[PDB]
């Protein structure tokens, strides 16, 4: 019974705790509440072999800086998240995330995950971001970032439909093997 | 004591020094029954702590304080205004005054800590949580064994062996009488293993068949009735006991190890004394060279040893005064001419400020024994104490009671939340290694004090002390204000030549008893003698849990462990005992012989003779039945001045377990006596099964 711990990053609000939610019950919460810390399980098949996925719940808030990285010793794989809807949290993942995690570990495999697929077509979210001054992370954004930051996998997903969101725990546990 | 729901809940700590420098995020739990204070790390691995292993518990300034600078960094400590002080908590453990353990958390949250800490401490000294029943302590054991589950969530067998060590055998043969996998690397599923499935193991494990004998004199709701009538004195019942209108072995045993059938009457645990009567009436829990740990001669001081005795209820301890060098001229608490290490007056007087009143409100005496000559250092000390103690210190007369002949000592009520000072206010000098060479053996450096000056004695009241000339002397001068302190030789001395007037000089004024200089291993002497002559302060060294500590921990936890004790009116005013030793449960951790020595403490006309039990059949300790006639305790004069002492021991002398219990606390019939260790404190394991019987 393999054990990997997979612990999950990324700004405020982009998404990660309704990533762990809807893959380990299917289900998507009703309240968003600011995370401090959390876990989460999931026994899982990939390629014919159980393991079991320890995942990681972190706060995206900055006023945890000090005290988040505390979950980090002995991480197999981190999932840097940035919401495909939000243009600072995907800057965020090359000026705080991806720093933060190679200083602390140098050498853990890093997926880089676009979360909130499902709004960057959205027509209600655009008029928002247009007003915003803003616009969606593109795929092709997305991919270069992850070039740049060494990122074994770019996977895009949505908690809310579920939409690529198994892959991008198949992948994590793939980058431990 | 109801566990509060948001204990039960959990909250969010950083648990540091758990490890080096490792810092670990964790959720921190009392479980709903009060049993134990449980932290889950991330990885969901758990650790846990009896609620009756603490002893204290602090936040904000008075938690520790994490030195290495990683932690510093991690919580911002050298950061300008933080808020970390509104964030620290630590709980503090150990099986006594000396071997401690820190717990240190740090919340997310602001705030939290001071509530942990106040409502787990109030569970903690709550007198009925270590004085359950015996079903409360096996029921201690099976949420245990629930609680501790693996990553299948389930039981590990390995579990079962770890908690009864003794025999694997019988403890394999128990899991498969009831149904379940005996083998070391199997788990069970907690639903499998619920009561009645947990008492059914017990009973095959550890079989009853000395209670079988009970019922050849099942059993009706009738029968049961002439049980509780005739033997545990002076139908709702078999329906709460009963496994499966009658009362089966197995029901009957249950019910004897319910609360119900305690073997304390347990009123007597709270505070209940009168205390308004004067001070010298009442028998005070005091502690000699407080702020030594270990060792008289080589051994370290530490102030942390003041919070300790106090939250147990002492209330009087000893500072020994020494001048500190320049630059700082800083007045310093050691065992002068000795190798003991120092600690800093000013850090026992902050250890002293914040424990004093933890757990019980009433009056402190300070004992100084000042060897600081300088006047400056003097005022220091003085200073210290006005500051840190604030309104707590006593520092002039009350209005009731002027220090003048023929007046009473106040009340501990009048003194409430008080702290007394007792420092001289007559030769005086300093020691010299020739002085103390002939006073090493008995008074030691308490033989000889230097003056007091203006700023020390203006802090002296009602503890006035003097050096003893004469009975008469002190009858004379009728200052109920001042006292006399006796190292054990001197006292005994006096009661050998005038133990007359001694009795008499106790009832008004206070006299102090503590160890002669030669007890350089901090050995005690037994209590009992000068407590019989009414010396209210008879100084025990704490750090050292011998029979004398065993005894006078046992008497003061009485009273809502308050530290006083009101003597019987007839100290104050100007039954024949039966135990019968049956057999005992998981005495000890091994398969040894073991046996049970029960003895009386009182007045010199108390019975005296002692008993031993025979050795336990065979080194089998699950369940060990003995064969003893009654051990009898005839003419006991003054049950209230009485202990008895029930004391286990395995082949060879090592202690297991014990229970010493003032005469007029003890309920008569079958009990299931709990084992306490030799601080008093309650074990889980270990019981004995006695009969009672007292008769005039
Ligand atoms: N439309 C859509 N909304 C999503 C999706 N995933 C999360 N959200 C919404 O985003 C908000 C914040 O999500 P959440 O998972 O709580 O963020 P977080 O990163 O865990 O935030 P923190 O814990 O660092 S402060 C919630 O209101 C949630 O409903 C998604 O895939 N689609
Ligand atoms: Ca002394
Ligand atoms: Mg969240």
């Amino acid at each position: 019974m393999q054990a990997i711990k997979c612990v999950v990053v990324g700004d405020g609000a982009v998404g990660k705790t309704c990533l762990l939610i809807s893959y380990t019950t299917n289900a998507f919460p009703g309240e968003y509440i600011p995370t401090v810390f959390d876990n989460y399980s999931a026994n899982v098949m990939v390629d014919g072999k159980p393991v079991n996925l320890g995942l990681w719940d972190t706060a995206g808030q900055e006023d945890y800086d000090r005290l988040r990285p505390l979950s980090y010793p002995q991480t197999d794989v981190f999932l840097i998240c940035f919401s495909l809807v939000s243009p600072a949290s995907f800057e965020n993942v090359r000026a705080k995330w991806y720093p933060e995690v190679r200083h602390h570990c140098p050498n853990t495999p890093i997926i880089l995950v676009g979360t909130k697929l499902d709004l960057r077509d959205d027509k209600d979210t655009i008029e928002k971001l247009k007003e915003k001054k803003l616009t969606p992370i593109t795929y092709p954004q997305g991919l270069a970032m992850a070039k740049e930051i060494g990122a074994v996998k770019y996977l895009e997903c949505s908690a809310l439909t579920q939409r690529g969101l198994k892959t991008v725990f198949d992948e994590a546990i793939r980058a431990v093997l | 004591p109801k566990v509060k729901a948001y204990l039960s809940q959990g909250e969010r700590f950083i648990k540091w020094d758990d490890e080096t420098t490792v810092a670990s995020p964790v959720i921190l739990r009392v479980d709903p029954k009060g049993y134990y204070l449980y932290w889950t790390y991330q990885s969901k691995e758990m650790e846990f702590l009896d609620i009756t292993s603490i002893r204290d518990t602090r936040f904000g300034k008075f938690a520790k304080m994490p030195k290495s600078q990683k932690l510093r960094d991690v919580f911002n400590m050298d950061f300008p205004d933080n808020s970390f002080l509104l964030k620290t908590l630590t709980v503090v453990s150990g099986p006594d005054m000396v071997d401690l353990t820190f717990h240190n958390f740090v919340s997310y949250k602001e705030n939290v800590g001071k509530a942990w800490a106040e409502d787990v401490l109030a569970l903690v000294k709550h007198p009925l949580t270590a004085n359950a029943s015996r079903s409360t302590f096996l029921d201690k054991i099976l949420v245990k064994l629930k609680m501790q589950l693996n990553s299948e969530g389930k039981i590990p067998v390995k579990n079962f062996f770890q908690m009864f060590p003794a025999d694997r055998k019988r403890v394999e043969a128990a899991l498969s009488a009831c149904h379940l996998p005996k083998g070391k690397n199997d788990a069970i599923n907690p639903e499998d293993f619920p009561e009645p499935v947990y008492k059914s193991f017990l009973m095959s494990l550890c079989p009853r068949p000395e209670i079988d004998e009970i019922f050849t004199s099942y059993m009706t709701k009738e029968h049961l009735t002439k049980f509780i009538n005739q033997k545990q004195r002076d139908q709702g019942l078999i329906d709460k006991y009963e496994p499966s209108g009658q009362l089966s072995p197995e029901g009957m045993v249950w019910f004897l190890c319910g609360p119900e059938n305690s073997v304390l009457a347990q009123d007597k645990l709270l505070l209940h004394h009168d205390m308004t009567q004067p001070l010298n009436h009442y028998f005070i829990n005091s502690s000699h060279n407080t702020y030594l740990t270990a060792g008289q001669f080589s051994g370290l001081s530490s102030a942390e040893m003041y919070r300790q005795v106090l939250l147990s209820g002492c209330r009087c301890v000893e500072l020994d005064c020494w001048k500190g060098k320049p630059p700082d001229e800083e007045p310093i608490i050691t065992h002068g001419f000795t190798m003991t290490t120092d600690i800093f007056f000013k850090e026992a007087i902050e250890a002293i400020a914040e424990s004093a009143f933890k757990t019980s409100p009433y009056p402190i005496i300070l004992s100084f024994e000042n060897h600081v000559d300088s006047p400056r250092q003097q005022a220091k000390m003085a200073e210290y104490c006005r500051t840190i103690f604030g309104d707590m210190l006593l520092t002039e007369p009350l209005e009731k009671f002027p220090l003048k002949p023929g007046v009473p000592l106040p009340s501990p009520e009048d003194l409430r939340g008080k702290i007394l000072i007792k420092n001289k206010k007559e030769e005086s000098g300093n020691l010299d290694e020739e002085e103390i060479k002939k006073m090493q053996s008995d008074e030691g450096t308490a033989g000889l004090e230097v003056t007091a000056y203006e700023e020390m004695s203006s802090l002296v009241n009602y503890i006035q002390p003097t050096k003893f000339v004469s009975f008469e002397f002190s009858a004379q001068k009728n200052r109920s204000y001042v006292i006399s302190s006796f190292t054990e030789l001197k006292a005994y001395d006096l009661l050998s030549k005038a133990s007359v007037q001694f009795v008499d000089y106790n009832k008004r004024q206070m006299s102090r008893i503590y160890p002669k200089g030669t007890r350089m291993d901090s050995s005690n002497y037994m209590p009992q003698m000068f407590w019989n002559a009414g010396c209210q302060m008879v100084a025990l060294n704490f750090q050292t849990m011998d029979l004398p500590m065993q005894q006078n921990m046992a008497v003061f936890e009485f009273n809502g462990q308050s530290g006083y004790l009101l003597k019987h009116e007839f100290m104050r005013r100007p039954t024949t005992l039966s135990i019968t030793v049956i057999s005992g449960q998981f005495l000890s951790e091994r398969s040894v012989r073991t046996y049970v020595e029960v003895e009386l403490f009182g007045l010199p006309g108390d019975p005296k003779r002692r008993y031993r039990t025979k050795l336990s059949p065979s080194t089998n300790s699950i369940n060990p039945v003995w064969k003893e006639e009654p051990f009898v305790f005839e003419k006991i004069l003054m049950p209230e001045l009485a202990s008895l002492r029930v004391a286990v021991m395995e082949e060879g002398n090592k202690f297991l377990g014990h229970r010493i219990i003032p005469i007029n606390a003890l309920n008569s019939g079958y009990h299931h006596l709990c084992l306490h260790s030799e601080s008093n404190m309650p074990l889980t394991m270990p019981a004995l099964f006695i009969f009672l019987e007292m008769k005039d």
